[PDB]
């Protein structure tokens, strides 16, 4: 009888790295809307995020894109576990790389145009 | 007729064409003596006489249709160069872009109005590729 296995539900925001809660949910899992949490899900695959708020969110459910979605090996209406993690660091070098099939008619640049 | 008070500059290997006479007719400048290109004057003898040679391959004939055999649809020759032009002249470039081109073009009319002869001129001027199917 944990507070902290919560199942997902459609995305409002727009946002690749946001994950939305209800306010009471937050309270009562010690989160703030600028904390940084990680969240598990299937095929032992964890991602990072940035919590906010939101109203129209119930307790049961949290929202969030496809983009994480798709990054957890989760489904809608599946079971994911949320939890706080302040131990995140900066960092010194971080290597990219395209995907071979959306990069077949663009050829030139890809830092400034994209990244920047 | 055709070089008085004309002084047309003619270039060594290049075809022009007469009319008159119920028939077009072709020639070809084959050679100058003051090589290669030149304005025809009354000084130059102009040798007429010989064989009518065969043409070569990649020569584009005059008697295929181009846009100027149409007459009397300024507006709608105007909208099929705009749907057609840029998806057949730039094939990569417009599927590097990702905008979808049309596909289904469907003219129509009385029947004896040119349907027929704007889809030849089309595909000759853009050089493309035609197969006809015939109902
Ligand atoms: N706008 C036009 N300008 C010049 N010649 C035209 C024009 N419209 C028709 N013609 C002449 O009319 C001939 C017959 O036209 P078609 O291309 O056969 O018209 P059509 O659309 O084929 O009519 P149907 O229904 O197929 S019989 C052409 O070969 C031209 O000689
Ligand atoms: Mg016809």
């Amino acid at each position: 009888n944990r507070p902290n296995r919560l199942i997902v539900d459609e995305a409002i925001n727009e946002d690749n790295s946001v994950v939305s809660l209800s306010q009471p949910k937050m309270d009562e899992l010690q989160l703030f809307r600028g904390d940084t949490v990680l969240l598990k899900g299937k095929k032992r695959r964890e991602a990072v995020c940035i919590v906010l708020s939101d109203d129209t969110c119930s307790d049961e459910k949290i929202r969030m894109n496809r983009v994480v979605r798709n990054n957890l090996r989760v489904r809608l209406g599946d079971v994911i576990s949320i939890q706080p993690c302040p131990d995140v660091k900066y960092g010194k070098r971080i290597h990219v790389l395209p995907i071979d099939d959306t990069v077949e008619g663009i050829t030139g640049n890809l830092f400034e145009v994209y990244l920047k | 007729p055709y070089f008085l008070e004309a002084y047309r500059p003619i270039r060594k290997g290049d075809i022009f064409l007469v009319r008159g006479g119920m028939r077009a007719v072709e020639f070809k400048v084959v050679e100058t003596d003051p090589s290669p290109y030149c304005i025809v004057a009354p000084d130059t003898v102009i040798h007429c006489e010989g064989e009518p040679i065969k043409r070569e391959d990649e020569e584009e004939s005059l008697n295929e249709v181009g846009y100027d055999d149409i007459g009397g649809c300024r507006k709608q020759l105007a909208q099929i160069k705009e749907m057609v032009e840029l998806p057949l002249r730039h094939p990569a470039l417009f599927k590097a872009i990702g905008v979808k081109p049309p596909r289904g073009i469907l003219l129509y009319g009385p029947p004896g109005t040119g349907k027929t002869l704007i889809a030849r001129a089309v595909a000759n001027e853009t050089g493309a590729f035609f197969f006809l199917i015939n109902g």
